[PDB]
C-alpha cells in the first residue's frame, strides 16, 4: 500500500480525499483507521464502504478504479489526524504508509537563529553547535551546514515539533556535533537554509 | 409429545440424577482362564454387535440405536450372580466373571463406543458421545467395586449386615427412581417404550442368552461353565447404562431414554426366570 | 466448520435481496434445529432466524422481521435464508448453526448449546 | 469489551519478552487476538495474531522465525514471545482483535478490520545503561538581531531513558516555548532542546532558569542562560 498524499494540507469545514491504492491482484477492501498523535488507532470504515458503528456520517469510502478513497465531507477540528488503510492478504494484514491531515496556513518567512557553543561544552571534549529555525511555513524546508565554504553531510540532526494549536505554525533545529579537535581546526561555521518563503536564501554564521 | 421446560435443569431433575449414582454404589457394592477368558469375548463381542444388528434391522432413529448399542456395551450386572447360583451353574466363578468384566469395562466400553458409533452416524458424528464424561463414570464406579472386594476380605462379619442393607437400600431407591424420573418426563415416556424399543428390549437378552450358550459349547465347555457363561452374558448392568445415560449424555439429546435401561432389566429378569423354571422342569421331568 | 458449510454471501445493494445456505456436511437436517447468526465489527453475534425442523417452529429477530425468511430442502441436505430489502446495517457475517435435538426444542425454546458452528459467509450491503 | 496488554520493558539486544493481552468482555473463542507495533514517528505494522489455538496462526515476514505467538483460552489472554530482539524492535505494541477466521473471510469485498485496540506497551531495546542528563547553555550572539526578537534555548544531551522534562523559570513562562522531541544518538543515547523567545533591552534584565528533571535519574541539575 502506496496512499499517493502523505501531508495534505486542508482547512475546518472543507471535503478531503485520501486514497490508498492496492499494489498487488490481492485487492481486499481495504479498511480504514484514525490514529490521533500518541493514541491507539480507531476503526473508521470496514470493507472499503459500511461505517464502524459510532462513526459519523461524515466519513465515507469509496472505490474508483483500484484505487479505494476515503472521503471527508466536512472536515472538523477534530478529524486532523493520521489515517491508515489494512489490506488482508493471504495470511496477514498489511497497514499502509499512513496519511496526516493538517491545517492550511499562509506561507511565513522563516527566522534562523544561531547560537555557539557553552564555554562548559568545551571541556567537555565534545563540541555542539545548532542553527534553529522558528516559526515557519510550509513545513517543507531544507538545512544544510557549510563550514570554511565546505559542504559537509552525515553529522547534522533535526527534530521538528507538531503543529502549534494557536497559529498552526512548526519549528525546526537542526544541531551539528564535531570532536573537540575538529572543532577547533576551523574558522567559521555557516548555516544554509532554503525555505519556500524565502525568496533567497539565507546564511548565519559566527566566528570562532 | 415434547420434552418439560428447562428439562434436566431443574431441581427435580438433579435429584435423581444423585439417586442413580448413589444406587450404582451399593449396586456395584453388592457384587463382592479359558471359561474366564470366553465370558469376555462372548460379552463384548456378541452383545454390543447384537445392539448394533437389532436397531439396524428394526430401523430405528439414531438417538434410540446409539442408546440401544450403550446398552449393549455396559459390563455384565449382579442378576446373573444369583441366576448362575439358579440354574445349578457356579455363583463363585460368575462374581469373578462379573469383576473382570466391569474392570474391563473401563477400556473396552469406549472403545467399543468408538468402533460402533460410526455405523450409526455418518458425517455428524463429532460430539454424539461423551467420551469424557464415560470414561469418568467408568473409573469412579470402579471405587465401590473395590472396596466391595476389600471389606469382605478385611472385616467378613459385618459383610453378611451390609449386603443385607445395601439389597434393601436398593429396592426402595429402585422405586423412588422409576416414580420420580417418570414425574419428572411426564408423558415422553411413550418415546422410551415404543413397540420398536419393547421388541428391541426383549428380542436382546433372549439373543444374548442364546448366543453366549451356543458359543460356550462351540468351546467345547462343562455344562456349569456353559450355562453360567450363557447367562452371565445375556445379563447385562442397567442401573450402570441408565447412570451413563442420565449423566454423561446432555438431556437435550438424550431426553427421556435413559428410561430403557429399566424395560430392558425388566425383560432380561423375566426371561432369566422363565429359562430357570424351564431348565428346573426338563430337570425334573428327565 | 467442517460440518457445515455456508455460501451465497456477496456484495449487494441497498434495496436488492440474497440468499445463502448451509449445506450439510454429510447428513440431514431432520434432528436438527438450525439457526442462521450474524456477527457485525463493534456488536456481538446474534440469531435472525432459527427452525426447529420437527414442527415447523420459527424464530425471526425483530430486526428482520418480514424480510429474511428461512427455508429448508430436504432433497439436498441445505437450509437457505432468503434476505430480502437489504439494509446498509445488514451488512455482517453470517453463520449457521445446528444443534442435535432429536426431540425438538425444550418446551418452547430454541437452545443452541452444544452446536455445529459454520465459518460464515459475509454479507456486504453497501452502493 | 476492554483490551489490556502489559510485559513491555527495557531489555538488550538479544533477551526475550513475553507480552500478554488480557481480554474481557466477549468471547474469546469467538474472535481472534492480533498484535500490531508502532515504532517511534513511523507508520503502523502488523506483526501476528492467534484466533484460539496453533492451528490459526501466522507472523509478518519481518519477525518470522523469532517471534512466538500463544493463547491461553482458559484466562482469555494471548501471549506474544519475543525472543532475541534487534534494536530494530523497540516500538509500542497495540493488542487488536478481529474475526476468528479474518483469511476465510478475506475476498474482494469483505474486510472486517480490527475491531477493538489496546492501550500499548512502548518496549524499548538499547544496550545501554541509564544515566543523568547533561546540560550546556545556548548563549545568544551580541549580534544577533539586536533591538527586536531575541532566541534562547538550552540543549540537553546523553540522558536514558527517553521521557523527560523542562520547565523555564519553574513553570512561570509559556512566551514560545518549543520541546522538540527526543532524537535517538548514534551511541545510544539521547538529546532533546528547549529553547523561547525573548525581548530586547537586555531580556528583561531576569536571569533565565532551566529546571530539567529526569524522574528515573532523579537528577534536577539546572544551568543559567545568559548572552555573552
Ligand atoms: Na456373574
Ligand atoms: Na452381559
Amino acid at each position: 500500500m502506496t496512499q499517493s498524499p502523505s501531508s495534505l494540507s486542508a482547512s475546518v469545514g472543507d471535503r478531503v480525499t485520501i486514497t490508498c491504492r492496492a499494489s498487488q491482484s490481492v485487492s481486499s477492501a481495504v479498511a480504514w483507521y484514525q490514529q490521533k498523535p500518541g493514541k491507539a488507532p480507531k476503526l473508521l470504515i470496514y470493507s472499503a464502504s459500511s461505517l464502524y458503528s459510532g462513526v459519523p456520517s461524515r466519513f465515507s469510502g469509496s472505490r474508483s478504479g483500484t484505487d479505494f478513497t476515503l472521503t471527508i465531507s466536512s472536515l472538523q477540528p477534530e478529524d486532523f489526524a493520521t489515517y491508515y488503510c489494512q489490506q488482508s492478504s493471504s495470511s496477514l494484514i498489511t497497514f499502509g504508509q499512513g496519511t496526516k491531515v493538517e491545517i492550511k496556513r499562509t506561507v511565513a518567512a522563516p527566522s534562523v537563529f544561531i547560537f555557539p557553543p557553552s564555554d562548559s561544552q568545551l571541556k567537555s571534549g565534545t563540541a555542539s553547535v545548532v542553527c534553529l529555525l522558528n516559526n515557519f511555513y510550509p513545513r517543507e524546508a531544507k538545512v544544510q551546514w557549510k563550514v570554511d565554504n565546505a559542504l559537509q553531510s552525515g553529522n547534522s540532526q533535526e527534530s521538528v515539533t507538531e503543529q502549534d494549536s494557536k497559529d498552526s505554525t512548526y519549528s525546526l533545529s537542526s544541531t551539528l556535533t564535531l570532536s573537540k579537535a575538529d572543532y577547533e581546526k576551523h574558522k567559521v561555521y555557516a548555516c544554509e537554509v532554503t525555505h519556500q518563503g524565502l525568496s533567497s536564501p539565507v546564511t548565519k554564521s559566527f566566528n570562532r | 409429545f415434547t420434552l418439560p421446560p428447562n428439562f434436566g435443569k431443574r431441581p427435580t431433575d438433579l435429584a435423581l440424577s444423585v439417586i442413580l449414582v448413589f444406587m450404582l454404589f451399593f449396586i456395584m457394592l453388592s457384587l463382592g482362564p479359558k471359561g474366564l477368558a470366553i465370558a469376555l469375548v462372548a460379552q463384548y463381542g456378541i452383545m454390543p454387535l447384537t445392539a448394533f444388528v437389532l436397531g439396524k434391522v428394526f430401523r430405528l432413529k439414531n438417538i434410540e440405536a446409539l442408546a440401544i448399542l450403550v446398552c449393549g456395551c455396559s459390563p455384565g450386572g449382579n442378576l446373573s450372580n444369583v441366576f448362575s447360583l439358579a440354574m445349578k451353574g457356579d455363583m463363585n466363578l460368575s462374581i469373578v466373571m462379573t469383576t473382570c468384566s466391569t474392570f474391563c469395562a473401563l477400556g473396552m466400553m469406549p472403545l467399543l463406543l468408538y468402533i460402533y458409533s460410526r455405523g450409526i452416524y455418518d458425517g455428524d458424528l463429532k460430539d454424539k458421545v461423551p467420551y469424557k464424561g464415560i470414561v469418568i463414570s467408568l473409573v469412579l464406579v470402579l471405587i465401590p467395586c473395590t472396596i466391595g472386594i476389600v471389606l469382605k476380605s478385611k472385616r467378613p462379619q459385618y459383610m453378611r449386615y451390609v449386603i443385607k442393607g445395601g439389597m434393601i437400600i436398593i429396592l426402595l431407591c429402585s422405586v423412588a427412581v422409576t416414580v420420580l424420573s417418570a414425574i419428572n418426563v411426564g408423558k415422553s415416556i411413550m418415546f422410551a417404550m415404543t413397540p420398536l424399543l419393547i421388541a428391541t428390549s426383549s428380542l436382546m437378552p433372549f439373543i444374548g442368552f442364546l448366543l453366549g450358550y451356543v458359543l460356550s459349547a462351540l468351546f467345547c465347555l462343562n455344562g456349569r461353565c456353559r450355562r453360567t457363561v450363557s447367562m452371565e452374558t445375556g445379563c447385562q448392568n442397567v442401573q450402570l447404562c441408565s447412570t451413563i445415560l442420565n449423566v454423561a449424555f446432555p438431556p437435550e439429546v438424550i431426553g427421556p431414554l435413559f428410561f430403557f435401561p429399566l424395560l430392558y432389566m425388566i425383560f432380561q429378569l423375566g426371561e432369566g426366570l422363565l429359562l430357570i423354571a424351564i431348565f428346573w422342569c426338563y430337570e425334573k421331568f428327565k | 466448520q467442517r460440518q457445515l458449510v455456508e455460501s451465497g454471501g456477496g456484495l449487494v445493494q441497498p434495496g436488492g435481496s440474497l440468499r445463502l445456505s448451509c449445506a450439510a456436511s454429510r447428513f440431514t437436517f431432520d434432528d436438527y434445529t438450525i439457526g442462521w447468526f450474524r456477527q457485525a465489527p463493534g456488536k456481538e453475534r446474534e440469531g435472525v432466524s432459527y427452525m426447529s425442523s420437527r414442527d415447523g417452529s420459527t424464530y425471526y429477530a425483530d430486526s428482520v422481521k418480514g424480510r429474511f425468511i428461512i427455508s429448508r430442502d430436504n432433497v439436498k441436505n441445505t437450509v437457505y435464508l432468503q434476505m430480502n430489502s437489504l439494509e446498509p446495517e445488514d451488512t455482517a457475517v453470517y453463520y449457521c448453526a445446528a444443534a442435535y435435538r432429536p426431540w425438538g426444542l425444550i418446551g418452547g425454546n430454541f437452545d443452541f448449546s452444544g452446536a455445529y458452528w459454520g465459518k460464515g459467509t459475509p454479507v456486504t450491503v453497501s452502493s | 469489551v476492554q483490551l489490556v496488554e502489559s510485559g513491555g520493558g527495557l531489555v538488550q539486544p538479544g533477551g526475550s519478552l513475553r507480552l500478554s493481552c488480557a481480554a474481557s468482555g466477549f468471547n474469546f473463542s469467538y474472535y481472534s487476538i492480533h498484535w500490531v507495533r508502532q515504532a517511534p514517528g513511523k507508520g503502523l505494522e502488523w506483526v501476528a495474531y492467534i484466533s484460539s489455538s496453533s492451528s490459526y496462526t501466522s507472523y509478518a515476514d519481518s519477525v518470522k522465525g523469532r517471534f512466538t505467538i500463544s493463547a491461553d483460552t482458559s484466562k482469555n489472554t494471548a501471549y506474544l514471545q519475543m525472543n532475541s530482539l534487534r534494536a530494530e524492535d523497540t516500538a509500542v505494541y497495540y493488542c487488536a482483535r478481529g474475526y476468528q477466521y479474518w483469511q476465510y473471510h478475506a475476498s474482494w469485498y469483505w474486510n472486517g478490520g480490527l475491531d477493538y485496540w489496546g492501550q500499548g506497551t512502548l518496549v524499548t531495546v538499547s544496550s545501554a545503561s541509564t544515566k543523568g542528563p547533561s546540560v550546556f547553555p545556548l548563549a545568544p550572539s551580541s549580534k544577533s538581531t539586536s533591538g527586536g526578537t531575541a532566541a534562547l534555548g538550552c540543549l540537553v544531551k546523553d540522558y536514558f531513558p527517553e521521557p523527560v522534562t523542562v520547565s523555564w523559570n519553574s513553570g512561570a513562562l509559556t512566551s514560545g516555548v518549543h520541546t522538540f522531541p527526543a532524537v535517538l544518538q548514534s551511541s545510544g543515547l539521547y538529546s532533546l532542546s528547549s529553547v523561547v523567545t525573548v525581548p530586547s533591552s537586555s531580556l528583561g534584565t531576569q536571569t533565565y532558569i532551566c529546571n530539567v528533571n529526569h524522574k528515573p535519574s532523579n537528577t534536577k541539575v539546572d544551568k543559567k542562560v545568559e548572552p555573552k
